[PDB]
């Protein structure tokens, strides 16, 4: 367990983090490139503040896993359209075949590579992961995620759970010469 | 937790993943608790784009479990585009965007009809954590 109302709260309020959670969640919708009004999946919602550009910019009915109750206590207050949902992403995505047009996910999936929450390894938990999220996506739907890597053995870890989960695409760089600055971007799409 | 929700929530065990019944979930009348909400503004693209995923037998049968039974035994048809909508037809889709979209269990519970695990909705939001063992 890693938040508290304390710290949920601090996060979902800082301008600082809001600002940035914004900025990247408008560059995964760009690289996603749907049709308005899709149906959306989520994962690692947090207190929306990814799910509220949704509903703004593409104008997308959603749902949103979090882990976390703070996280998501949080989210109840701020007017959300979307469904939020108190989930395990590592223990697989909930709906029957083919539900979604999309996935999106902000700074949220490197939490795959951590042991501590459950007794299956990460590689099951990642594995678990993308398998059961190709399932739940449409044929031809896209997951976008941005997320932390720690090296790059993570970083290629993460492609091989998703490429033999059936996905194909790649990794986005932004802005790469600033390790301060960069960002990664997961863009795949499925059969 | 929007009924359109209803329509696309399997259950969690990972040994009900080939079972025709983890899905729907059967949600239980005498604990769900129901709340309009006129806030989501009616969106026919939205319902243009859902409706062909949309299982017609589960929207039934989860209705009925929740007090409504004077919904059409098929599912609703529509052209292709906004701009072939009929009034008839704009008419058919501000009902299914009520029931749908508008329409959330606030508080209640829901179990599947497979391996029996029981899961609880408070504040709109479903707990879907499972213990370890499953
Ligand atoms: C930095 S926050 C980002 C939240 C939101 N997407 C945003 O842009 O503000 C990362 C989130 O991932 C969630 N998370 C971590 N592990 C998870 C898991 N296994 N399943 C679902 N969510 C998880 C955390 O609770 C946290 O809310
Ligand atoms: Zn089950």
């Amino acid at each position: 367990i890693f938040y508290n109302d304390s710290e949920a709260h601090k996060y979902t309020g800082s301008t600082r983090v809001q600002h940035i959670q914004a900025k990247m969640t408008l560059r995964a919708l760009e690289l996603l490139n749907l049709q308005p009004c899709s149906f959306i999946l989520d994962i690692g919602c947090g207190s929306g503040l990814s799910g509220e550009i949704l509903t703004q910019e593409g104008d997308h009915v959603w749902c949103g896993l979090d882990i976390s109750p703070s996280m998501l206590a949080t989210g109840l207050s701020r007017e959300l359209e979307g469904d939020l949902m108190l989930q395990d992403m590592g223990t697989g995505i909930p709906f029957r075949a083919g539900s979604f047009d999309a996935a999106i996910s902000i700074s949220a999936i490197q939490w795959l590579c951590n042991a501590d929450t459950s007794y299956n390894d990460p590689k099951q938990r990642l594995m678990r992961f993308f398998n059961t999220l190709y399932a739940a996506l449409k044929k031809g739907g896209k997951f976008v995620a941005q997320f932390y890597p720690k090296n790059d053995d993570q970083v290629d870890d993460i492609l091989q759970s998703a490429k033999v989960a059936g996905f194909s695409g790649g990794l986005v760089v932004d802005d790469p010469e600033s390790k301060k600055n960069k960002k990664y971007y997961l863009v795949l799409s499925s059969g | 937790m929007k009924f359109l929700t209803t329509n696309f929530l399997k259950c969690s065990v990972k040994a009900c993943d080939t079972s025709n019944d983890n899905f729907p979930l059967q949600y239980d009348g005498s604990k769900c608790q129901l709340v309009q909400d006129e806030s989501i503004e009616f969106n026919p693209e939205f319902l243009l784009n859902i409706v062909d995923r949309v299982d017609w037998p589960a929207v039934l049968t989860v209705a009925a479990e929740l007090g409504n039974n004077a919904l059409p035994p098929t599912k609703p048809s529509f052209p292709s585009s906004i701009q072939e909508l009929t009034d008839d037809d704009m008419a058919i889709l501000n009902d299914l965007h009520t029931l749908l979209l508008q329409t959330s269990i606030a508080e209640g519970e829901m179990k599947c009809r497979n391996c029996g695990h029981i899961y609880y909705i408070k504040n709109g939001i479903p707990n879907l954590l499972l213990p370890p063992h499953l």
